[PDB]
């Protein structure tokens, strides 16, 4: 506190400190089970390590990647940055200055971008034109790699949404993994490990069901590191805001007079937005459309379907109408 | 049911704070009151 | 001594004078690369979060 | 014990230092449209100024 000299009215007025804390716990049990129905096992399966162990390991690894994936966006993000499709580096500069405002350390800042973000960076004029880029090699034209940008490392990952990027400090997410202890009253298994973390492979013979059953399991726990006041300022999310949408394939008939067609809609950037788009039919009796866009032909003729998408930047929802000719 | 202790740890979790850059870039003078003389400029 | 805030530094990085390598004149192109303006005008640039970012 | 002082000139003008201020073109409220929290809640509104700094 600031004290006025030669005027004692606010004598002392001391201060204090309160140390904070947060808890991290294991709450998920990632497991993959396979019943083998022994009579099938005697003739169907040929290589136990090839067509059984490898698929299980791959499934567990991809499940762990997905577990990281929903945890990445499962945080109280404040802003979306709203990267302009044409000019993209101002968005990165804004994200960097937002991180700097929160006094986040610059060292060990991991940035992961999607395929659409990399495509937008490649399409950007400031990275193609050598006079606007600096490097005479022009990697944007000779290749597709973008390189270092705004003091960050670009890593492509398809697990996250293509029109999404995440820049987080090293101490932002807490992931804990526990290898299950092999029981002393069961057949000995193995110590298969995928991407560093070790899994437990427990196999048992079910005499009641005349089968063999195996399980690959591992314990895990997740935590999002946030401030005391509930302000997650240790990471930033960048979104590729869109300006137009269109239904892929243009005009189409369908399949037949009594068929189905899974309609798909893509934005101008080139990202799938089918899940987050609504579909309306102006000729519902002529053509029936589902919530996910699966239009079903109930009556032969000509109809129209309008797909609406809420823009990430906000405002009016972009609409696109496509005709259909049900045979 | 087994009673267990509690664990409180600390691994690289530092609260965000400011940076001391402004101090040292100003004219600091040690030490009632301090008077600084202003030299005069004559005319011709 | 020149001291700029977060907003001023962000605008300097976003300036076309420094962003464009041909206009900046530096083949390193520090604006697109690791964010740092460097020497501006006849002095250096000091980044401080204590002062207002817009001033 | 500390003491503050601004070194002005004899005429009465502070020409020994200068301040630079960023311009503002438009302001936008964060989050666009929002409901609130409930029928009897509170919400701390925040507004941008197209530059990044808070106003």
């Amino acid at each position: 506190n600031r004290r006025d000299l030669r005027d004692p009215d606010r004598t002392v007025i001391a201060s204090e400190l309160v140390e904070h804390s947060f808890g991290v716990t294991l709450d998920k049990h990632v497991y993959a089970a396979l019943k083998f129905t022994d009579e099938q096992r005697t003739l169907d399966i040929r290589d136990y390590t090839k067509q059984v162990l490898m698929p299980q390991v791959s499934a567990v690894a991809y499940e762990l990647e997905d577990y990281i994936a929903e945890l990445i966006e499962g945080a109280p993000y404040e802003e979306t940055i709203l990267i302009d499709p044409a000019d993209t580096v101002p968005a990165f500069i804004t994200a960097d200055q937002r991180m700097g405002e929160a006094n986040v350390p610059t060292d060990s800042r991991r940035l992961v971008v999607g395929s659409a973000v990399a495509a937008a960076l490649a399409k950007d004029k400031q990275f193609r034109h050598a006079d606007w880029s600096g490097d005479q090699a022009n990697a944007a034209l000779r290749e597709a790699h973008v390189g270092r940008l705004a003091g960050m490392n670009v890593i492509r990952s398809n697990a996250i949404a293509p029109d999404k990027a995440y820049l987080w400090h090293r101490t932002a997410f807490i992931l804990a993994y526990r290898t299950p202890v092999v029981p002393e009253g069961a057949k000995a298994g193995a110590s298969f490990s995928a991407n560093g973390v070790a899994l437990r492979w427990l196999a048992d013979y079910d005499y009641s069901q005349l089968g063999d059953r195996t399980l690959l399991d591992v314990f895990t726990g997740r935590k999002v590191v946030t401030e005391v006041d509930g302000s997650f300022v240790r990471a930033v999310e960048l979104q590729l805001q869109a300006s137009s949408i269109t239904i892929v394939g243009g005009a189409f008939a369908l399949a037949t007079t009594t068929g189905t067609k899974q309609l798909k809609v893509r934005d101008d950037n080139g990202t799938d937005v089918t899940a987050r788009c609504t579909f309306a039919s102006s000729a519902g009796t002529k053509a029936t459309v589902s919530a996910a866009g699966l239009v079903t032909g109930v009556a032969a003729g000509t109809a129209d379907i309008t797909a609406s998408y809420v823009p990430p930047q906000g405002g009016t929802a972009k609409t696109a109408t496509v005709t259909v000719t049900v045979p | 049911i087994f009673v267990k202790p509690e664990l409180v740890a600390e691994i690289g979790v530092k609260q965000l704070q400011r940076e001391i850059v402004l101090p040292g870039l100003v004219w600091t003078n040690p030490l009632d009151t301090i008077t600084v003389r202003v030299p005069a400029i004559t005319t011709a």
